[PDB]
């Protein structure tokens, strides 16, 4: 009294056999309102995927527990995400953070190019300043000073609050390896004159910078005239200054005195 | 969430019509009747949504539903059908802010109807759609207030295509001395049965377009009053399922209907509030008392070797032109064009020549 | 209860059925258009999306509907919600449709009566791009070593950041792999800074000279930290000495307009990737 | 102007996505416009329609699956696709039976340059 049919045996695809758990090599690197797929899951383990992924939200995408994982957040901190160029992400664990995956460590991602967005402007000027900056990182973190195409309002103002607190250190003392960096990408970073610095602070300075950090360059009276004299034997670094490196040269005096072919 | 009643509508609105030579679109009647509700309210808004069988807490759904159709039937480039819809109201009529910040955007428009009132809207339409001389300078008055024009396009290539050679018809009956209307003949496999509607035997195939889910029904029997009368969604549905595959040889001919029809009565019955100044509550839209005086349908269907074109225009107007109702024809057949999958139905008439 | 059992097959399409199905009552019988399922799916029902005749009941396994799809072509779809089903349990994977008399107020009330009817929903694939959801896999097609069934997301010539963090290990193992290159010509600062430490590293492998030609009109911290930390560890290394640390005189001097009357190196420039900027774009016009 | 503000460049797939304040009602209709008239694309749960000049080639639908919130992507910026897009929701409350409608717009700057 019933026409009775048992359905065709179900074939399983790639769609439907598969669990986050070792699956995290897919879910890390991701965007913003990506709907990345895992496998089916069981309500009690939602709980789980949520809290090894705080800037994800599982999504219920379909049945029989069908559902995918949607970034809505970028939860870098800067003491660890910018430090090192290397980290797109982390996880912690115990309290200690770690660049590679263990059970019930949470993850933590990064802004693409976060340098170039200006998070971490802050908290890198005040990190590296000094005996602890690394000529690795920090001199690579002034990259951005002509890698900055965030074309944004927060963005720009960013760069630019960073550029006037910086010149500020660099204006009370040009000794700072930061600072010495920022001279080193000063030559054509910013269109071509932007570069005044010479005459605010750097046009008076200390009488040691006349014989530590500028010695043929910010002359004397009597070395003034003598540098001068005869066709550039003290123009450019000729003389004496050739042994000290090219660090700390005011930028009209770099085209002006060291011109030597 | 259903559209039956919403296809129902449309195919009641047919059965009324008493002519021969009929080319309807049900589908444009019913979206006329089903979207009117936006601006409807009180006894109006329950008047059409008793029309078609839909209930208050399944009005939304039904649009989804709507909506879903209408991607469904705009799912391909060889066949497609287009559906638009534009509304007119005087500047002097003052919309709710909420109304306007809603549904501004799906074709409302503001003009005064007292200077230049139909060359606008026929521009306005030839640009959102591809229909011209839609309005004439005698549809509209210096009463008129509102203006609500709906469009529909079928435009489907043929999945077996129909091969030119030469055969021609005559017919003898009455109503004209000699006709002769081109004919062909096609040798296919297509579904087609006999069935009985009521102790009536009807010749019924099934012609497909390329690359759609969307077929034209043709019946052929003696008397199709009869068979107008008795089409409905199941019907159709039923003699789908039964007309099954073989062999065929088809004749038919390369026929050209233009057909233009007064809905007022037969769009009147069952909502008179809508019509009747004195009851037609329009409070979702503006405050002051609005009415709607007549509707009119344009349709322009054309069948070839290649394919179907076919054309409706439903207008909410104040008056409008007559049309003839006495164009006696024989031995006709009925063609239904529907979408199988939704269920719409978009066309349906009668022919004069074989 | 239920006394006319018949069925209706379709002339037109085998899957297409009805039920004459007549009860104790003349109030309760209907002709159900229900509509199983024989077909196997190798192709598309709409644009986008595949909608089979089967319909899951509520407490029924995912996978029932996925066999209708061949496997290989089921390799993109993604089974989702679809419009609520009503089937036949004794029949299931029945799916039916709603028309004329029937309604669903009706087939809700026949569910009230008996256990002939059980709710699901309609099983809606749509196609989104290849699933990699193992970890070796996406090591795999990410590096190139089998370029099939991944999505193009990490299959898309390294347009997108999805695998820059595996493979700065990957190319931190093996530098050589053309796809490495490849990859760090997406110009991402995870690649800047692997390959940063891979030169300094190993600076007289060919893989740093494109890596450096690349990267210099962009960035130059990279190369520059590069070059720095590698001619420390080999001061008398006899390309690195040019403009570099290790000069004859004491500290590190021609580091600059010096380097512009330079003749004995860094004029015939064998490779680029020993100097900073300063020593070649100045260079060239001196 | 609350409405966030993004800027994207030539080329690069334009993500533009809004969350509904009122999660509890049915979704009935997500909308997609440019202002001031012109109309994007139309959405009735996995369902798109396509108005004016528009199709899934040039801006596409990733949120099918979820209600919570509606995602338009756009490929291949152009400076005339730049401008200021309005995000609409359409509910309907399914709990009783009345006739009042919840609209719900939000606008995105989307500023694309060179
Ligand atoms: C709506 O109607 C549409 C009509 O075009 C349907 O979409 C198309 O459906 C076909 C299959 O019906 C899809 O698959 C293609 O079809 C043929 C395969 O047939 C060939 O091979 C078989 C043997 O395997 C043979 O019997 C035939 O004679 C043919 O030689 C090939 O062209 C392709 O390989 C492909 O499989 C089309 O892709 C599809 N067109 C689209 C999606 O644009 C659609 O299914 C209908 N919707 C329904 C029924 O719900
Ligand atoms: C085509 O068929 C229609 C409808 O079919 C008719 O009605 C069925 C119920 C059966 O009786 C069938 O055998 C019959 O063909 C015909 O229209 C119908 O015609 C009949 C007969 O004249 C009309 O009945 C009359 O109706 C009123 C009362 O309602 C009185 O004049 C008479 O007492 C008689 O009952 C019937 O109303 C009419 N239906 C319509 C017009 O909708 C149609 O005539 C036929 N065509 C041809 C050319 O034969
Ligand atoms: C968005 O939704 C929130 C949450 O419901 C609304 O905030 C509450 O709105 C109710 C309205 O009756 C007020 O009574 C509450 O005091 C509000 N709470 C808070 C914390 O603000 C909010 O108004 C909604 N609209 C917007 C524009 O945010
Ligand atoms: C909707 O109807 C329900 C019926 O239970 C009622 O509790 C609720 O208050 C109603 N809401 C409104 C806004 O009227």
């Amino acid at each position: 009294e019933l026409p009775k049919r048992d359905p065709p045996p179900g074939v399983p695809t790639d769609e439907m056999l598969l669990n986050v758990d070792k699956m995290h090599d897919v879910i890390a690197p991701a965007k913003l309102l990506e709907y990345v797929h895992i496998g089916p899951l069981a309500k009690d383990k939602e709980d789980k995927v949520k809290k090894r992924y705080p800037e994800f939200r599982l999504v219920n995408t379909g049945p029989g527990g069908l559902s995918a994982l949607l970034r809505q957040s970028y939860a870098g901190t800067a003491p660890n995400c910018c430090r090192t160029f290397q980290r797109t992400h982390y996880w912690k664990k115990d309290g200690k953070i770690s660049d590679k995956y263990e059970e019930g460590a949470v993850l933590e991602s990064c802004w693409p190019d976060v340098h170039d967005t200006g998070k971490c402007d802050v908290d890198l000027f005040d990190w590296c300043q000094g005996d602890t900056f690394d000529r690795n990182i920090c001199h690579q973190w002034i990259g951005s000073a002509f890698n900055r195409a965030d074309r944004t309002v927060e963005g720009q103002q960013s760069l630019i609050n960073l550029y006037n607190k910086m010149q500020t250190l660099c204006s009370k003392d040009a000794s700072v390896p930061i600072c010495e960096s920022f001279l080193h990408h000063l030559r054509a970073h910013n269109t071509e004159d932007s570069k005044e610095m010479i005459d605010y602070i750097l046009r008076q300075q200390s009488a040691d910078f006349k014989q530590k950090y500028m010695r043929c360059s910010y002359p004397t009276r009597d070395k003034l005239e003598e540098s001068l004299k005869y066709a550039e034997p003290r123009e450019c670094w000729d003389p004496e200054c050739s042994n000290a490196n090219v660090n700390f040269l005011l930028t009209r005096n770099y085209n002006n005195l060291g011109l030597c072919n | 969430y259903r559209l039956q009643g919403f296809t129902n509508a449309g195919i009641v609105a047919y059965k009324n019509i008493q002519d021969d030579n009929i080319v309807f679109s049900p589908f444009g009647y019913s979206f006329s009747m089903f979207m009117s509700l936006l601006p409807a309210s009180g006894n109006t808004r329950i008047e059409l949504l008793k029309t078609m069988d839909l209930r208050k807490r399944d009005l939304g759904p039904a649009f989804t539903e709507l909506i879903s159709g209408l991607a469904k039937l705009k799912t391909s480039k060889y066949t497609y059908t287009d559906l638009t819809y534009q509304s007119f109201v005087d500047n002097t009529v003052s919309i709710k802010p909420s109304y306007y910040q809603q549904y501004h955007r799906f074709g409302l428009y503001r003009l005064n109807f007292r200077r230049d009132a139909v060359n606008k809207i026929n521009s306005i339409v030839e640009r959102r759609s591809g229909m011209s001389n839609v309005v004439d300078s005698n549809m509209l008055d210096n009463n008129t207030l509102w203006a609500i024009i709906n469009t529909i396009y079928f435009k489907g290539i043929w999945q077996y295509p129909f091969d030119i050679t030469k055969t021609r018809n005559a017919s003898f009956t009455n109503k004209y001395g000699t006709k002769t209307v081109p004919m062909m003949n096609v040798v296919t496999k297509l579904q087609g049965n006999t069935i009985t509607i009521d102790d009536e035997e009807y010749d019924m195939v099934r012609l497909p377009y390329k690359d759609a889910n969307i077929s034209m029904y043709l019946a052929i029997g003696d008397n199709m009053t009869h068979f107008t009368d008795s089409i409905t969604a199941a019907k159709l549905d039923y003699w789908s399922f039964q007309l099954g595959n073989k062999v065929y040889n088809l004749k038919l001919p390369k026929f050209s209907i233009e057909n233009k029809r007064d809905i007022k009565s037969i769009a009147e019955m069952m909502a008179p509030s809508m019509f009747n100044p004195d009851n037609a509550s329009f409070k979702h839209m503006t405050r002051d008392p609005l009415y709607i005086y007549k509707m009119f349908q344009n349709a322009k269907i054309d069948v070839d070797e290649q394919g179907t074109v076919a054309e409706a225009s439903t207008i909410m107007v104040a008056t409008a032109r007559s049309s003839p109702e006495k164009l006696e024809f024989n031995t006709p057949f009925v063609f239904i064009i529907r979408h199988d999958i939704t269920g719409f139905i978009l066309f349906m008439g009668k022919v004069e020549s074989p | 209860t239920l006394n006319r059992i018949k069925i209706a097959p379709g002339i037109a399409d085998i899957r297409d059925k009805y039920m004459e199905l007549g009860f104790n009552y003349p109030e309760y019988n209907r002709a159900v258009k229900f509509a199983e399922e024989s077909y196997t799916y190798y192709y598309e029902t709409s644009p986008g999306e595949i909608k089979p005749k089967f319909c899951l009941i509520d407490g029924m396994s995912i996978d029932h509907c996925s066999s209708f799809i061949v496997p290989e072509f089921a390799k993109q779809y993604v089974l989702i919600h679809g419009e609520p089903c009503s089937s036949f349990k004794f029949r299931p994977g029945s799916l039916i449709y709603y028309q004329n008399e029937v309604t669903p107020e009706y087939i809700k009330d026949l569910k009230h009566a008996t256990d002939y009817i059980a709710s699901g929903q309609r099983c809606h694939f749509i196609k989104k791009d290849y699933l990699l959801g193992d970890s070796d896999s996406v090591a795999k097609c990410c590096s190139k070593t089998n370029t099939k069934h991944c999505p193009k997301i990490f299959n898309n010539n390294y347009k997108t950041e999805h695998c820059d963090d595996f493979m700065t290990g990957f190319c931190r193992n093996d530098p050589g792999n053309p796809n490495c290159l490849e990859w760090l010509r997406a110009k991402r600062k995870p690649a800047m800074s692997t390959y940063s430490d891979i030169c300094s590293k190993h600076m007289d492998a060919r893989y740093c000279s494109e890596f450096i030609r690349i990267i210099r009109p962009d960035y130059f911290t990279f190369g520059d930290t590069a070059l720095y930390v590698f001619c420390n560890d080999h001061k008398g290394n006899r390309n690195c000495w040019c403009a570099n640390y290790p000069k004859s005189n004491s500290g590190d001097k021609y580091l600059g307009p010096r380097v512009c009357w330079l003749h004995e190196c860094t004029d015939e420039s064998r490779d680029r990737k020993w100097l900073y900027y300063n020593q070649d774009v100045q260079r060239t016009r001196c | 102007t609350p409405f966030p503000q993004t800027s994207k460049k030539i080329g690069d797939d334009a993500t533009l996505s809004c969350n509904r304040n009122n999660t509890n009602d049915y979704v009935v209709m997500s909308a997609w416009y440019k202002e001031p008239n012109s109309i994007i694309l139309l959405a009735a749960k996995s369902d798109v329609l396509y108005f004016d000049n528009y199709t899934k080639d040039k801006i596409s639908y990733d949120s099918p699956y979820d209600d919570l919130v509606t995602t338009i992507t756009i490929k291949s910026l152009t400076a005339r696709d730049a401008g200021t897009y309005v995000c609409a929701f359409f509910m309907t409350s399914t709990t009783n039976d009345t006739d009042k409608v919840d609209y719900e717009e939000y606008s995105t700057e989307l500023i694309v340059n060179t």
